[PDB]
């Protein structure tokens, strides 16, 4: 039941000619990391928000995004030329003994892109009525904080 | 004051006594 | 072969034989049978027959609300294991329940998450509360 | 025993054919960049096979321990039944949604509910109910003073 608005759509338009019919992908550290983005927002947000209880699914809908970025990333989350870059990741992780995480490596973009596809991916298996509602809520006012600073995150 | 109100619920719970009866509380604040 | 402590007065008052007028009468409710006393819940009858005695601590199967006409609520009736569902939520926070629900046990980080919870709210009410007395004061100059 | 196509990219290439299902996938289009000329020795298990002989088919075991699953994770609880589909998702190429591409036992089911979420529900609630009635509190003694002012 997302109704994005236009900017949305056209920057993920763009992101789509230039993945498909460019070679050129994202930087490596895909510099600002969905870290950045979900820990501001919940500092914006949670000083916006009034209740305990509203915090409480701030804080969860923070989490649940990252460790479905994390645990999703690699499942569809990816284009053409990205799954060699993915490689290039995990054998680079391995190096260091330090374990993989998708949270603190790609952009904010793929965060979006998760966002794209969740009104579909969740629809697919038995989800409840209300809970559907407050993801779809969470999602929209995620969608507009987003839509306060686009140019932060979606500058060429 | 943050400490009374982080621990009003337990310490309810525990003046309560029997669990069948903090059930039933908990029932009346979520009726709530 | 313990003693019958009321809920209210936490006391039994079991008298002497030598004082009987010492004694409070005390009654056990019917379906916690949680005892009480006839004084501190306000009875002058056992409830020997007809419908069972409820102690005040049990939630209602109905209740009326006002509007500002009225609305009504009843509990659902118990049904057999063959044909009832327990569901769990996924949504804990604000997941609108009839009304009709389970309590399931609570399995040292969700005590302290509820600390900063508080804190953080609070806060941003009193910023709240400091955002519009500011307005308040700046429009009497007016 | 073999696809033409890559169910997960969608264009012809090398592939890898799995025992069960008819799919077969690139050396990259898996969870795991396999490595050419190093895939494990076996049978090939795919995800969506390792599901089904993980379950053994039968479906009381595979809600309990998707139970046990969502009763670990309570932090990312509402994501927690999404995190489950992914285990059986063949990783695949990221088709875009439509409109992307554009510019009864069921009446009665009794609620399971914990201590803490009517612990956070009732403070939530109250927390609502005293500051709508400070706020319209506020909001009519505005107005008062602004009607006695503009009188
Ligand atoms: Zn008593
Ligand atoms: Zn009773
Ligand atoms: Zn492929
Ligand atoms: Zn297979």
């Amino acid at each position: 039941s997302l109704q994005i608005p236009i900017k949305l759509k056209s920057v993920l338009v763009d992101d789509w000619e230039y993945v498909t019919k460019d070679k050129k992908i994202c930087r490596l550290p895909a510099d600002v990391t969905v870290e950045m983005v979900l820990n501001k927002y919940e500092h914006e947000v949670s000083q916006e928000l009034e209740s305990p209880g509203s915090q409480s699914q701030l804080s969860e809908y923070c989490a649940g995004l990252k460790l479905y970025f994390d645990k999703c990333l690699g499942n569809m989350l990816l284009y053409r030329l990205e799954r060699l870059q993915y490689d290039e990741l995990l054998k680079k992780s391995s190096k260091d003994q330090k374990p993989l995480v998708p949270i603190r490596i790609y952009g904010a973009i793929h965060l979006l892109r998760l966002i794209s596809v969740l009104p579909e991916l969740i629809s697919s298996t038995t989800m409840d009525l209300q809970s559907c509602q407050l993801l779809i809520k969470q999602t929209e006012d995620f969608l507009v904080w987003l839509l306060m600073h686009v140019d932060e995150y979606f500058n060429d | 004051s943050l400490n009374e109100e982080v621990t009003f619920f337990e310490k309810a719970k525990r003046y309560i006594g029997n669990k069948h009866l903090y059930t039933e509380f908990l029932k009346i604040l979520n009726l709530y | 072969g313990k003693f019958l402590i009321c809920y209210k007065c936490n006391q039994t008052r079991l008298g002497s034989w030598s004082h009987p007028e010492n004694s409070r009468l005390i009654m056990t409710c019917d379906y916690c049978q949680t005892p009480w006393h006839l004084d501190c819940v306000p009875r002058a009858s056992f409830k020997n027959l007809g419908s069972k005695w409820k102690c005040p601590l049990h939630s209602p199967t109905k209740v009326y609300k006002k509007i500002h006409n009225y609305k009504v609520w009843k509990k659902q009736r118990l049904i057999n294991k063959k044909n009832q569902l327990y569901y769990e939520p996924l949504q804990k926070i604000g997941y609108q329940n009839n009304g009709n629900i389970q309590i399931i046990p609570t399995t040292n980080s969700i005590k302290y998450d509820f600390f900063d919870k508080i804190y953080k709210s609070k806060m941003v009410q009193k910023r709240k509360l400091f955002q519009f007395q500011e307005s308040l004061i700046d429009k009497l100059v007016s | 025993e073999n696809e033409d196509f890559c169910s997960a990219c969608n264009q012809s290439g090398s592939f890898l054919c799995c025992d069960t299902c008819p799919k077969s996938f690139h050396f990259l289009c898996l969870d795991p960049p396999i490595d050419p000329n190093n895939l494990p020795k076996g049978d090939w298990h795919c995800n969506e096979c390792k599901f089904k002989i993980f379950i053994n088919n039968s479906m009381a075991t595979l809600k309990k321990i998707e139970s046990n699953f969502i009763k670990q994770n309570n932090n990312v609880k509402i994501f927690a039944k999404l995190l489950f589909n992914i285990d059986s998702h063949n990783p695949k190429q990221f088709q875009l949604p439509n409109y992307i591409k554009e510019t009864f036992n069921q009446d009665f089911k009794i609620t399971q509910i914990d201590e803490n979420s009517i612990k956070y529900d009732f403070f939530d609630k109250i927390y609502k109910s005293k500051m709508v009635q400070k706020r319209k509190l506020f909001q009519f003694q505005e107005s008062l003073i602004d009607k006695l002012v503009s009188n």
